């Protein structure tokens, strides 16, 4: 078990930004550091983005010019830079970690944080 | 196709154009950045396997017993995945 840390919820205006920072500690072995997902009222988690491994990234097309990911492995953290926050696009944001250890793949999820939009 | 064997962290980082790879055990697989076209896996097994990025096209999985497999970024969906036994399989992210 790797302990994950969630943060950064609350109201932000469109044109403003939030830094939602994933962090983890314990049993970390060159892990794929936590990417981001959006949980809606309906049972489902939309992918947002990930910079979890190497210096490369995959962002969802649905978050083009909206959600940017930057990673600092030396810290075991991932920062989601939320921008272009159109008022209807609210969600609970989640950190999704993947364990790449000797016992094979394992995954971890946080409880998520709620982001809403100020106007 | 030739009968597959059991490979520890095969990490076959080269692209394949062969049709089938019938026979598979693949314990602790570490496939990364492989672009399959016209490739199939039949009667294969995967335990603690990991896929990083596969731009699979026209490739499907038949009689594949995944167990504790994480795919991260892949092109695999039910469309490209034939009926087979899957347990504790996760699809973190997907591509268009
Ligand atoms: C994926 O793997 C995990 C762990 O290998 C599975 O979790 C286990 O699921 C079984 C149900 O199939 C549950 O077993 C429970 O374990 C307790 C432990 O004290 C025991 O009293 C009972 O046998 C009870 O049924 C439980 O959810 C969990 N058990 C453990 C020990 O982790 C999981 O089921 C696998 N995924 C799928 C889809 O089966
Ligand atoms: C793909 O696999 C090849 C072969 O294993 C890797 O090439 C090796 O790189 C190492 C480390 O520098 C060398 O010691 C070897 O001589 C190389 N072998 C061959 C056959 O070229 C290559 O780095 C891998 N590439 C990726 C992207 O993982
Ligand atoms: C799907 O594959 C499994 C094995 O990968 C087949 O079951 C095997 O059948 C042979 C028959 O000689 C047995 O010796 C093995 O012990 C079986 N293994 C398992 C895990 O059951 C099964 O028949 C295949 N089914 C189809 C429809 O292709």
């Amino acid at each position: 078990q790797v302990q994950l840390v969630e943060s950064g919820g609350g109201l932000v205006q469109p044109g403003g930004s939030l830094r939602l920072s994933c962090a983890a500690s314990g049993s970390i072995f060159n892990m794929r550091v936590m990417g981001w997902y959006r949980q809606a009222p309906g049972e489902q988690r939309e992918s947002v983005a990930s910079m979890a491994s190497g210096d490369k990234t995959t962002y969802a097309d649905s978050v083009k010019g909206r959600f940017t990911i930057s990673r600092d492995n030396a810290k075991n953290t991932v920062a989601l830079q939320m921008n272009s926050l159109k008022p209807e696009d609210t969600a609970v944001y989640y950190c999704h970690a993947v364990d790449l250890t000797r016992n094979g793949p394992r995954v971890y999820w946080g409880q998520g944080t709620q982001v809403t939009v100020s106007s | 196709v030739f009968p597959g064997e059991r490979v520890e962290h095969v990490t076959f980082n080269f692209t394949l154009e062969n049709q089938i790879h019938r026979g598979g055990q693949y314990f602790n697989d570490k496939f990364i950045g492989l672009r399959l076209k016209s490739v199939s896996f039949e009667d294969s097994l995967f335990e603690e396997c990991y896929f990083e990025d596969v731009t699979s096209s026209n490739t499907f999985f038949r009689n594949c017993t995944f167990i504790n497999t994480v795919f991260y970024n892949t092109d695999l969906f039910e469309y490209k995945f034939v009926n087979s036994r899957l347990i504790n399989s996760t699809f973190l992210h997907n591509k268009e």
